[PDB]
């Protein structure tokens, strides 16, 4: 997997496609 | 949080599954 700053737009898409069926949750301001 | 850890930071893929339902 790429190794790199993972924001926005792009850090929701890497959630979507790592978490597969599971499925995410995006709270930034956790 | 994940900003935090992601995005200013850099996250393994293992830390991106912490993000998993
Ligand atoms: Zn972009």
């Amino acid at each position: 997997f790429v190794n790199q700053h993972l924001c926005g737009s792009h850090l929701v898409e890497a959630l979507y496609l790592v978490c597969g069926e599971r499925g995410f949750f995006y709270t930034p301001k956790a | 949080g994940i900003v935090e850890q992601c995005c200013a930071s850099v996250c393994s893929l293992y830390q991106l599954e912490n993000y998993c339902n």
